[PDB]
RNA sequence: GCUGAAAGCAUCUAAGCACGAAACUUGCCCCGAGAUGAGUUCUCCCUGACCCUUUAAGGGUCCUGAAGGAACGUUGAAGAC
RNA sequence: GCCAGGCUGUCUCCACCCGAGACUCAGUGAAAUUGAACUCGCUGUGAAGAUGCAGUGUACCCGCGGCAAGGUCCCUAUCUGCCGUGGGCGCUGGAGAACUGAGGGGGGCUGCUCCUAGUACGAGA
RNA sequence: GUGAAGAGGGAAACAACCCAGACCGCCAGCUAAGGUCCCAAAGUCAUGGUUAAGUGGGAAACGCGGAAGAU
C-alpha cells in the first residue's frame, strides 16, 4: 500500500512497453519480460511508472507495491546493472573461475560446480573474492544463494562463503 | 573348515590341546568360517600350568584347514587336520612363538605381518 | 556396443600368466546378418531385427524364404531382436562381426537356463512348477578374450544354457 | 534461500521466486496384447465352374487341396502326461 | 543305579545312487456325501466371518500335476481358492516369424581398511 | 402397533424403523412414506442465508478446537 504510491522514476536509456499485463524493458545490458499480476494496472507515465489496484481484488494495494518493486529493480538493473561480492573465509577455499561454470572446493572431496545462468558475468579480482554482475537482481541472487548454499556459514568461525 | 562344534588342533606352545568351537564370527548369523577368519574357540584339556583353562572364551584363527583352501591358480593345499592358533581381542599377539606344521601365503593381512615370521617350514 | 546373438560352446578357465585363471564360458558368434531394421516411422521404435546361422531347404518355410530374400540373408536359424542405441540405423543385408565387443570390457549375457524336470511344491512353493529353459539376464560380466577372426567370445563366470544353446550379449547398461 | 512488504522493523510466500532424505516412483532385470481396449512390423498362398432359394454377413453340387500344422519314425542337455 | 571315553547325516545342509508306488499305455474297477448348482475377492448387514442379501473390482470355456488356507489326533483333498503346463476358440481371407507394450513379479542389506586426514572445527582434550 | 398369522413400497441390504391391510385381471391416472446428477423414475427448478473444511458422508464432556475407529 505505502509502497505502492511510489512512482519509480527510469532514467535515460531504458525502454518501457506495457503489452497488456506483461512489462518489458530494455537497456545496456540486454532484454528482459516479466508477465504482470492482471490485478494492478500500470501505465507508461512518462519518466515515472504509476501503479493502481485494480477494483475487486482485496489484495490490490501489496500486489501493486511489489510489481512496482521489482519494475524499480529492473529499471535499476537494465540501466547499470547489479553487482555481487562474496568473500570465501577459511584456509584453501578456492574460488576459481571459467566459462559459465563456478568451481568452489570448501573442504569437500569433490570439486562443486555451479552453472552460470545466461546473461551472469563471474570476476576475480582476488583468488578469494568473487564478484557476480548481472541485470537481473533474482538470477544473481539465485547464483549466489547456489553458490553460499555448498558451505553454509560455519557458526564457530564464519568461514565459507559469506556476502 | 569349521562348523559348529568343531574339533580344532593346537599349533602353538601355549599348551592347548583339544579345542573346540563354540560361536562363529565375522557376519551375522555366519555359518561357518575360514583360514582367514576369526573363530570362538574353548579349551577343553590343559597343561598343569596351560595359558587357557577349561571354560575360557577366547578368539583364535585357523592356520591349517582338514577341508582344504583354495589359491588363485588352483592350489587346493590341504591339512591332515584342522589346526588353530588362539588369538585375544586385546593384545592380537599370541603367546605362542612357535607354530607346528607349515603355513600358506595368504596371511599376509595387515594384523599378519607378526606371523609370517615364525613358521620356518614355508 | 550393440548386442549380438551367439551360441554357447563350453565353459573353463584361461590360465593367466600370474596362475589367476578365471572361469571363461566359450561362445561361438557367427557374423550375425541384419535381416531387417524397425524405425520409429514404421515400426514405431529404433531396432534391428537380425539373424544368424543356416537353415536347412525343408526346414524353410516359404514366407520365411520370403522374408530373407527381401533382407537379403541368409536364412538363420533364429531371429532376433536389438534395440539400437539411438546413434544410428543398419542397412539391411549388413553382417556385424565380434569387434563391437572388443572394447568394452563389460557386457550381459542373456539366456535361457539349462532345463530342470519337474520341480514339485516343496521346490517350487516351500502347486508344483518348473525351474530353467527360462530368458534370464545375468548382468556385469566383463570379456576376458575376444577372437574375430575365430568368432571365439570368452566371457568371466557363468551363463544360462548347455552347449549349442542360443543366446545374446549386450552391453553392460546396468553397472 | 536471492529482493521483499502488508504492518518505514521483522518474516519460508503475499508479487517476482531456488535447492533438497536412503521416505515414493522411474532407472536394475523377468513374465506380459485372453490387454475382448484382443496391438505393431516383415514375408508367403489362394486369381475354378455350375445349380437353387425363403434373393442375402443365402444355400447346395463337381473340380481344386496352395503356404502351414498336425499324423508317424530317430530322438534331445524338453518333458510326470 | 551313576560316571568318563570311542562310536553314525539326529543336525549345521543335506547332495547323488539303488528296488516298489507316485505319471502314461491296453483291461477290471467301489466307496463315504449328494435338493438342485451357470459353486470369484473385498466392504456392510444378517440366529452374528455370506459362493447365494446392498455396493464395488477381477476373471475366455474345459483338462493333467499337490503343498492343504478352506491317548486310532477320526472324516477320497469329493468341491472353492491357489502356480506351472495343455485341448478348443477370436483378434475378420488363411498362415510362418520378430516385437512395441496396459499391467504384473523379484529382490534395493551390510562390516572392515586406504587417500582425504590425524584434516576442518576445537583454548586444550 | 408389528411379527406370530399381512403381502408390498421406502430406510443401499434387514423380522420388531415410516407409509401401507393384497378377491382375479386389464401396457390408464392420482396419492402415503421416501426421492426429483446418475446408476434408478422424477427440477442439474425460483427466492432469503451458513459452508472453504468433503464438516455434509459418525461421534460426548470440556476451553471453531475437542477428533483417535474397523483387512
Amino acid at each position: 500500500s505505502r509502497v505502492a504510491k511510489a512512482p519509480v522514476v527510469v532514467p535515460a536509456g531504458v525502454d518501457v512497453k506495457i503489452n497488456g499485463q506483461v512489462i518489458t524493458i530494455k537497456g545496456k545490458n540486454g532484454e528482459l519480460t516479466r508477465t504482470l499480476n492482471d490485478a494492478v494496472e500500470v501505465k507508461h507515465a512518462d519518466n515515472t511508472l504509476t501503479f493502481g489496484p485494480r477494483d475487486g481484488y482485496a489484495d490490490g494495494w501489496a500486489q501493486a507495491g511489489t510489481a512496482r518493486a521489482l519494475l524499480n529493480s529492473m529499471v535499476i538493473g537494465v540501466t547499470e546493472g547489479f553487482t555481487k561480492k562474496l568473500q570465501l573465509v577459511g584456509v584453501g577455499y578456492r574460488a576459481a573461475v571459467k566459462g559459465n561454470v563456478i568451481n568452489l572446493s570448501l573442504g569437500f572431496s569433490h570439486p562443486v560446480d555451479h552453472q552460470l545462468p545466461a546473461g551472469i558475468t563471474a570476476e576475480c579480482p582476488t583468488q578469494t573474492e568473487i564478484v557476480l554482475k548481472g541485470a537481473d537482481k533474482q538470477v544473481i541472487g539465485q547464483v549466489a544463494a547456489d553458490l553460499r548454499a555448498y558451505r553454509r556459514p560455519e557458526p564457530y568461525k564464519g568461514k565459507g562463503v559469506r556476502y | 573348515m569349521i562348523q559348529e562344534q568343531t574339533m580344532l588342533n593346537v599349533a602353538d606352545n601355549s599348551g592347548a590341546r583339544r579345542v573346540m568351537c563354540i560361536k562363529v564370527l565375522g557376519g551375522s548369523h555366519r555359518r561357518y568360517a575360514g583360514v582367514g577368519d576369526i573363530i570362538k574357540i574353548t579349551i577343553k584339556e590343559a597343561i598343569p600350568r596351560g595359558k587357557v583353562k577349561k571354560g575360557d572364551v577366547l578368539k583364535a584363527v585357523v592356520v591349517r584347514t582338514k577341508k582344504g583352501v583354495r589359491r588363485p591358480d588352483g592350489s587346493v593345499i590341504r591339512f591332515d587336520g584342522n589346526a588353530c592358533v588362539l588369538l585375544n581381542n586385546n593384545s592380537e599377539q599370541p603367546i605362542g612363538t612357535r607354530i607346528f606344521g607349515p603355513v600358506t601365503r595368504e596371511l599376509r593381512s595387515e594384523k599378519f605381518m607378526k606371523i609370517i615370521s615364525l613358521a620356518p617350514e614355508v | 556396443m550393440i548386442g549380438l546373438v551367439g551360441k554357447k560352446v563350453g565353459m573353463t578357465r584361461i590360465f593367466t600368466e600370474d596362475g589367476v585363471s578365471i572361469p571363461v564360458t566359450v561362445i561361438e558368434v557367427e557374423a550375425n546378418r541384419v535381416t531387417q531394421v524397425k524405425d520409429l516411422a514404421n515400426d514405431g521404435y529404433r531396432a534391428i531385427q537380425v539373424t544368424t546361422g543356416a537353415k536347412k531347404a525343408n526346414r524353410v518355410t516359404k514366407p520365411e524364404a520370403g522374408h530373407f530374400a527381401k533382407a537379403g540373408v541368409e536364412a538363420g536359424r533364429g531371429l532376433w531382436e536389438f534395440r539400437l542405441a539411438e546413434g544410428e540405423e543398419f542397412t539391411v543385408g549388413q553382417s556385424i562381426s565380434v569387434e563391437l565387443f572388443a572394447d568394452v570390457k563389460k557386457v550381459d549375457v542373456t539366456g535361457t537356463s539349462k532345463g530342470k524336470g519337474f520341480a514339485g511344491t516343496v521346490k517350487r512353493w516351500n502347486m508344483a512348477g518348473q525351474m530353467g529353459n527360462e530368458r534370464v539376464t545375468v548382468q556385469s560380466l566383463d570379456v576376458v578374450r575376444v577372437d574375430a577372426e575365430r568368432n571365439l567370445l570368452l566371457v568371466k563366470g557363468a551363463v544360462p544354457g548347455a552347449t549349442g544353446s542360443d543366446l545374446i550379449v549386450k552391453p553392460a547398461v546396468k553397472a
